RNA sequence: CCGAGCCUGGUGAUAGCUGGUUGUCCAAGAUAGAAUCUUAGUUCAACUUUAAAUUUGCCCACAGAACCCAAAAUCCCCUUGUAAAUUUAACUGUUAGUCCAAAGAGGAACAGCUCUUUGGACACUAGGAAAAAACCUUGUAGAGAGAGUAAAAAAUUUAACA
């Protein structure tokens, strides 16, 4: 399993608002999604990195070639940091 | 670490730290070719070589609290 | 040659490293004649370095054929259903014993062009790189340029 | 040139260096360089040159 | 060719090196002699 | 022509000034040269390069050592553009038999007897 | 346009090199050295008398080492052992 | 880079050379171990044992030089002492 | 791996580039006062026996 | 990190729309600065096969200078490919004919002489004046600084700066000036 | 297809002249001149090569080597630093050479000219000077996704006058 990470091994559908019912039942308040950084809007090849804050807070920031895209990659790298499945956490220990 | 760093002066204590690796494959390398040619001359030569190789996985790291 | 040869990226299989280590030697199968002036060396081995090398590995099996061969030879099936066959032609009883220890140490894979003599499938932490780590922001995130 | 040539403060001059023969520069120098050391070059004369 | 000739002969490589090398540096003080004193 | 080039021995007399400062006093002088070789050997005479293959630096960068007497300052003189030459220095006097082996150069001339391999 | 007669590099007219700040300091580096090999070299330990006669044994001896080194040849020693193990080459199991 | 200064600092100029960096064993067992020695560092160490008794032979032969020029002296010495003697 | 460590952990290098601008500072004040003064805490030195 | 692949490999490997203003700036610096970007040396993941360039912009081409008299004695020469098609013209009037051109040929020459430099030189975008089409100042990213300086003239020189500068000299009364 | 026919045979004529000369791998190795109806060649010498016997071989320290008509240097040379040198048996191959630096001769104090001497290089790898034989760094041979260095990038702008 090492390799293959969490929303590879495990498909969602709505990430963002399995998200939302998340942190509802951890009772904070309901994050707005905001384009943090854009990039060829207009061009071919759009570029935005969302943040995706509550309270004046940011948990997570996703890259996408649409703002589609970014914020529901955002809601991915929130769901993984609060699971604990981050790819910066502790290996495996044998 | 995610959110810090150390480095030595060159490098660091052997007591600080604990990287162990394990052995999982020895092989001879696949073959390499060595040709020397020189102009209307008829020098010509090959030669095969094949360097042995050693492959490791590194299994785990710990630091330790002294500083 | 590498653009004649194929190539592949370092890799192991079921990730032998991190949990016990397997030899992935499966199967040796021995093809040594019973006359021949070849084959001598073979005789040898079987005779007195065998017993001692399948005592040392278990998890190998050995199979010996011993039938008529002007080239005696020896295969080797792996995990992998890696099959890799090398005469013993006329060799040595210290190089047969070598070459033996190689294969069992060998994986179950081809011998080609390792791209790479490294391997992370995790390799960033801090976040890879990308254009707008190390430039900062605007106030209310304004282009060059831009009024409102 | 006397006096320049005892006040100059580049502490290298072909006198010394063609004396010692200080990196083989003898090759491309000559035996008469040894009194000819900078000032000539060929026929030519470079007062300048001390 | 010879060694004296009507035109400059062009001298060798490392001998032009040191040529360039060995100059007139002339002593002066840090001071224009002729502002201050 | 091209020939062996003999030396002005009045070269070799140094100065006061030269003595402070490459810090060598005229008594008490050292016993032993360390010599690397710096330059080419190739485009060089062949007696140049038969002294260097004599003395033993067939070997670019390897330190090798001789005396300081004048029968090896003579090769010593007529090789010296192509040699980087420095004096012996050691605090810990002649290297005793039981520190034969870990022994250590430094680049400033030294031969450390002990090599502890650990800062203090 | 701007051609050099013949070879670039040799005779009446050849390409005029120029000297840099580059090879200056180098030439100059390797000057110093020299003159600190003149300084080390200058101030000998000992004199010619004084170092006369004490490498004649040392010399001589190794010489003689040399001399027995080349006067030691003869051709090799033959084993019954080694002329009869070609013997082994029809071994055959009865 | 910075062979220069590490020349004047008293380290050598290619950290390659010797030092910690090279010189300390590169592998030992997880249990605590020593492995054996490389062969490089073998070489090394055998080099510079070579060097020292050289060094070593060296002086000593210089030092014997100048032992055997001095009692030599006091022999010329002595005889002119017995040729006035005489 | 200086590399490397830029592509995949900038926070490091960054670090590296402040701990090498900073030795530039002292090599700075160490150009106008060599002696007669502290050395630089970084352009300290380890020495090794 | 904890991102998807290919939305990390698409944020590695994105371009991005730089701006640079070369109103009193000479155009060998800037566009060296663009060509190096455009290139893309300038990211850490630089390789040329991998076509990780960025997109440029400079802003008031017609509104540089040169060092020295370049404007007469720098010829610009190209033949047309006939006979007598041999013509040269100096940076100044070739600034008349087109602004952009000389910018232009900088950069052509700086870049690389592979068959990148076209794809990068279309990349490039100039523009003579304080204007600039809709989308293209748009989707822009950064405004990146100049490399020279503008020295200040007379007019622009405040007062108090004159005050505290001293003068330097006293001059005699009886002087028509 | 006649300065003397064509066919066969001698005849596989001869050819100091051109050309060509077949498997793998390691090593050592380009060299003064003399004679020759000889200078497009060859014999000897010298160089190189192999296998042996032997011992001095190379660097070189004071002294020493012409009057005639003021040079860099040279010969000899114990020590020393090094390990090669000589001799003995056997051949072969090279014996049509280019540039640079220096001392010179001829020529025009021209030649990428020709002719001698001392040295280097090239005809062996690599880096550099734009590509470059001869210029400068640099040799003893491999794998490397390690590092330190060598030679190594041209600077110039010019004229008043009582
Ligand atoms: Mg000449
Ligand atoms: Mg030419
Ligand atoms: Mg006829
Ligand atoms: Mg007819
Ligand atoms: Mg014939
Ligand atoms: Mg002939
Ligand atoms: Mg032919
Ligand atoms: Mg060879
Ligand atoms: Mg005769
Ligand atoms: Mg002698
Ligand atoms: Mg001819
Ligand atoms: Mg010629
Ligand atoms: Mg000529
Ligand atoms: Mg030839
Ligand atoms: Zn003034």
């Amino acid at each position: 399993m090492t390799g293959k990470e969490l929303f590879e091994m495990w498909k969602i559908i709505n990430p963002m608002g399995l998200l939302v019912e998340e942190l509802k039942k951890r009772n904070v308040s309901a994050p707005e999604s905001r384009l943090t950084r854009q990039s060829g809007g207009t061009t071919a090849l759009p570029l935005y990195f969302v943040g995706l804050y509550c309270d004046k807070k940011l948990i997570a920031e996703g890259p996408g070639e649409t703002v589609l895209v970014a914020e529901e990659e955002a809601a991915r790298v929130a769901l993984r940091k609060l699971y604990g499945f981050t790819e910066n956490r502790r290996p495996w220990n044998y | 670490a995610d959110n810090f760093t150390l480095l030595g002066k060159p490098l660091l204590g052997k007591d600080l730290v604990r990287v162990e690796a394990t052995v999982i494959e020895k092989t001879e390398s696949w073959p390499r070719i060595i040709m020397r040619f020189r102009k209307r001359k008829n020098f010509k030569k090959k030669r095969i070589v094949t360097t042995p190789q050693t492959v490791l996985r590194i299994n785990s790291i710990e630091i330790a609290p002294c500083l | 040659t590498a653009r004649g040869t194929p190539s592949r990226f370092l890799a192991s299989v079921l990730h032998n490293g991190l949990g016990r280590y397997v030899q992935q030697l499966q199967r040796l199968s021995f093809s040594v004649s019973r006359d021949g002036a070849s084959s001598r060396g073979a005789r040898e081995f079987v005779e007195r370095e065998v017993i001692d090398f399948a005592r040392r590995n278990p998890g190998v099996v050995i199979y010996v054929n011993s039938r008529p061969c002007c080239v005696p030879r020896v295969v080797a099936e792996y995990l992998n259903g890696a099959v890799r066959e090398e005469s013993i032609h006329c060799k040595s009883v210290e190089e047969i014993s070598t070459l033996v220890q190689k294969l069992a140490d060998q994986s179950g894979l081809d011998v080609i062009r390792i791209r790479k003599p490294f391997h992370t499938d995790n390799p960033s932490i801090q976040g890879q790189w990308h254009p707008f780590t190390n430039k900062p922001t605007t106030f209310r995130g304004l282009r060059p340029r831009e009024v409102q | 040139q006397e006096e320049r040539e005892r006040n100059n403060q580049n502490p290298w001059t072909f006198e010394r260096i063609a004396t010692a023969n200080m990196l083989g520069i003898r090759k491309v120098l000559s035996p008469y360089d040894l009194t000819h050391k900078g000032k000539y070059w060929g026929k030519f004369y470079m007062p300048k040159r001390v | 060719s010879k060694a004296v000739t009507r035109h400059r002969r062009v001298m060798h490589f490392q001998r032009q090196k040191l040529m360039a090398v060995t100059e007139y540096i002339p002593p002066k003080p840090a001071i224009h002699p002729s502002c201050l004193p | 022509k091209f020939t062996r080039s003999r030396i002005p021995e009045k070269v070799f007399q140094a100065s006061p000034e030269d003595h402070e400062k490459y810090g060598g006093d005229p008594q008490n002088p050292h016993k032993l040269h360390i010599v690397t070789r710096i330059k080419s050997t190739r485009r060089r005479p062949y007696w140049e390069k038969d002294i260097i293959k004599m003395l033993g630096l067939e070997k670019a960068h390897t330190p090798q050592v001789h005396k300081n007497i004048p029968s090896v300052n003579a090769k010593l003189k007529v090789v010296k553009h192509l040699i980087r030459i420095k004096p012996l220095k050691l605090p810990q006097g002649l290297p005793a038999e039981e520190n034969m082996s870990n022994t250590c150069l430094k680049s400033t001339g030294e031969l450390v007897v002990q090599w502890h391999l650990k800062p203090v | 346009r701007g051609r050099i007669p013949g070879r670039q590099w040799i005779g009446k007219h050849r390409r005029p090199r120029f000297v840099s700040l580059r090879a200056k300091q180098n030439m100059i580096r390797r000057l110093e050295i020299e003159a600190e090999n003149h300084y080390w070299l200058s101030m000998p330990y000992m004199t010619r008398e004084q170092e006369r006669g004490h490498a004649a044994v040392r010399r001589r001896e190794a010489f003689e080492a040399i001399k027995a080194a080349a006067t030691s040849k003869f051709p090799p020693h033959r084993f019954i052992a080694d002329q009869l193990d070609h013997l082994n080459v029809t071994k055959k199991w009865s | 880079a910075g062979g220069q200064w590490r020349l004047q600092q008293g380290l050598a100029a290619n950290p390659s050379g010797y030092g910690p960096l090279t010189e300390l064993p590169d592998w030992s067992y997880a249990d605590g171990r020593p492995a054996p020695p490389m062969k490089g560092q073998l070489r090394r160490k055998a080099e510079r044992e070579t060097f020292a008794r050289r060094v070593v032979l060296l002086s000593q032969e210089m030092d014997a030089g100048l032992q055997a020029w001095q009692l030599r002296q006091q022999k010329l010495q002595e005889e002119q002492r017995k040729q006035e003697n005489a | 791996v200086l590399a490397d460590l830029a592509i995949y952990e900038p926070k490091t290098f960054k670090s590296l580039a402040a701990l090498a601008s900073r030795r530039r500072h002292e090599g700075f004040a160490a150009a106008l006062g060599d002696g007669k003064e502290p050395e630089g805490i970084f352009s300290r030195v380890v020495q090794y026996h | 990190s904890s991102f998807s692949r290919a939305p990390q490999q698409w944020a590695t490997f994105a371009r991005i729309w730089y701006l640079l203003d070369g109103k009193m700036q000479p155009p060998g610096k800037l566009a060296a600065m663009a060509s190096i970007r455009l290139q893309g040396l300038h990211k850490p993941v630089y390789h040329a096969l991998s076509d990780c360039g960025d997109h440029v912009v400079i802003m008031n081409t017609r509104h540089i200078a040169f060092s020295g008299n370049k404007w007469e004695q720098k010829v610009y020469s190209s033949h047309t490919g006939y006979p007598g098609g041999f013509r040269q013209v100096t940076a100044a009037q070739l600034h008349l004919r087109d602004p952009v051109a000389i910018v232009k040929l900088a950069i052509y020459g700086m870049l690389p002489k592979n068959l990148h430099r076209r794809t990068m030189m279309e990349r490039l975008h100039l523009f003579p004046d304080e204007y600039i089409p809709e989308d293209i100042l748009k989707n822009l990213v950064e405004e990146l600084p100049q490399p020279r300086k503008i020295p200040k003239r007379l007019d622009e020189y405040t007062q108090e700066e004159i005050d505290a500068f001293p003068r330097l000299w006293t001059p005699p009364e009886d002087y028509r000036l």
